[PDB]
């Protein structure tokens, strides 16, 4: 990344405080609610007819945990997100047909969730560093599209 | 908002398209598939090969809708309601992709109507495509 | 288009902001300057340093205008005519920028209104900032 | 910059046929006309009130030629655009205060200009090479923003 040692440390330290279970479920559900068109990829999850139905949907919650998990592991390879997400980039392209823009929407949803959770702790400088990571991750994942 | 001027511009340049709208529709698609490969994620079911009949068939449908929008330049929201509903509810194309297509349509027209593709007309067609895209995306959330 | 549920959600959320809107305007700007440094190109004449009174002042101004918009949620176009004017013909900020400030505004609200920043309120506020953005850039061309 | 050898040859073969004086003038004029907000950077250029006032403005023509000149040079260093464009990047940021989005609008306008001029010669695949190119240049020009 073009992360400053200071920026790296900020990312790393807040992350340490994250419950991926809860944050993953919420980020993905919020995505499905704020930007309803992203639901086109989760037809099989069920009833996403309402905020409550999305937020309550266990398939959504569990998919959320899987997504943040992989995200979480990528924070360990911040100096090579490209290589960390290569196989995932091909998958998303070749099997899933997910438009990379959704990677971007999620990213911003993630930052909103983090702010939501951490209040005060989630400062301008901390958000700045997180914005670089989400951007970085999205690029990494979209990297193998052809 | 489209001005009388804009309207005249669009009707005139689209006027020139005539019977090539279909072919120009197919070409704008190919241009888009080639320059912005992420747009391809919406046509997994398509043969995106050069001269694909699916692409031909699709380019005509798109051109027909634009032609329909020009015909109803004073009532686009209503002339396109159905297509607006389809995109919002079934297709669910991310909004960003409209701009990509619009762009490739402009390139296509530019490539075919050199005499008409003036700065003024260019500007008018760009505002037009933007308007169409807004209508098609209006019922998204 | 803002639904009645949306309008309610927004008035609620903003209701909670209260005497802090000025502070939240300022905070949103600060987050914007730091996260999207290209936005600074529009404020060469400002002291963009932390706690700058220019930034604080501008923060108030923006907040106030948002307030006025929530209040005229039913007639935004009219309530923000002047502002749409200023932006289209004087300021000439690129439309892409509106989306960055909107985002920094959500983040700020979320970080400050924990209980109130539900998934449904989040969606509404976003739509709202989007509508405000559309209004402010409607006379650009 | 994922320019395949064949994409690179294509950029270059076409660029051979371009009259940078002319194209520069057209691309810049056209930008001020399609996205009038971009006129914010040229208030000393005089009359830009109409398409003819812009397209014909001697100052716009001269500036366009300058801009495309710089771009042309960039085309000879497709390998090192960031390096090629670094002092310019800094100037645009620090002195001119030019929002980088303007670099992307100009790229698209330029692509329409090349389509307009070459007609059928500007094939789908040639467009895709140029799309990569204008993007790389815009990115190079924004690399030094802070
Ligand atoms: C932070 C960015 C993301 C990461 C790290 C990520 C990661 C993953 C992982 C690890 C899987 C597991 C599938 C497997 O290994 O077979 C997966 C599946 C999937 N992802 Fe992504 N994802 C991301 C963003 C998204 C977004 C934004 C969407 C759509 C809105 C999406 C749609 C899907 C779908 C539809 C599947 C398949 C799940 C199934 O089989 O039901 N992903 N993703
Ligand atoms: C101004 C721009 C657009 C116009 C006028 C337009 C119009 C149409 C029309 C007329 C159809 C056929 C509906 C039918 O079956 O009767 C269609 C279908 C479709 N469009 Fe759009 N559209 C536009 C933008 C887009 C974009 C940007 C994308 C994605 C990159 C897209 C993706 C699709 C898809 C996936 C279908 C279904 C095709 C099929 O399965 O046969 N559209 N569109
Ligand atoms: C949410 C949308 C926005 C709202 C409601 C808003 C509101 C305002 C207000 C109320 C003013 C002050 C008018 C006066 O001085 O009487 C203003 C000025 C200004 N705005 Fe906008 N603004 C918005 C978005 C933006 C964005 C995104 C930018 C740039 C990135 C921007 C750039 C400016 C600048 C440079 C000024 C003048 C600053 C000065 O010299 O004091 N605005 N805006
Ligand atoms: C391909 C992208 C571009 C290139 C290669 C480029 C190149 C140049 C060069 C070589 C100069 C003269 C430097 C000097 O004065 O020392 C210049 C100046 C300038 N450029 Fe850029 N430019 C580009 C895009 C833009 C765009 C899109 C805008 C605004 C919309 C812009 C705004 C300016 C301005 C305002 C000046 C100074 C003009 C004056 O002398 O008053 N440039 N540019």
């Amino acid at each position: 990344m073009h992360l400053t040692p200071e920026e790296k440390s900020a990312v790393t330290a807040l992350w340490g405080k994250v419950n991926v279970d809860e944050v993953g479920g919420e980020a993905l559900g919020r995505l499905l609610v704020v930007y309803p068109w992203t639901q086109r990829f989760f037809e099989s999850f069920g009833d996403l007819s309402t905020p409550d139905a999305v937020m309550g949907n266990p398939k959504v919650k569990a998919h959320g945990k899987k997504v943040l998990g992989a995200f979480s592991d990528g924070l360990a390879h911040l100096d090579n997100l490209k290589g960390t997400f290569a196989t995932l980039s091909e998958l998303h392209c070749d099997k899933l047909h997910v438009d990379p823009e959704a990677f971007r929407l999620l990213g911003n949803v993630l930052v909103c969730v983090l702010a939501h959770h951490f209040g005060k702790e989630f400062t301008p400088p901390v958000q700045a560093a997180y914005q670089k990571v989400v951007a970085g991750v999205a690029n990494a994942l979209a990297h193998k599209y052809h | 908002v489209l001005s009388p001027a804009d309207k005249t511009n669009v009707k005139a340049a689209w006027g020139k398209v005539g019977a090539h709208a279909g072919e120009y529709g197919a070409e704008a698609l190919e241009r888009m598939f080639l320059s912005f490969p992420t747009t391809k994620t919406y046509f997994p079911h398509f043969d995106l090969s050069h001269g694909s009949a699916q692409v031909k068939g699709h380019g005509k449908k798109v051109a027909d809708a634009l032609t329909n929008a020009v015909a109803h330049v004073d009532d686009m929201p209503n002339a396109l309601s159905a297509l607006s509903d389809l995109h919002a509810h079934k297709l669910r194309v991310d909004p960003v992709n409209f701009k990509l297509l619009s762009h490739c349509l402009l390139v296509t027209l530019a490539a075919h109507l050199p005499a008409e593709f003036t700065p003024a007309v260019h500007a008018s067609l760009d505002k037009f495509l933007a308007s169409v895209s807004t209508v098609l995306t209006s019922k998204y959330r």
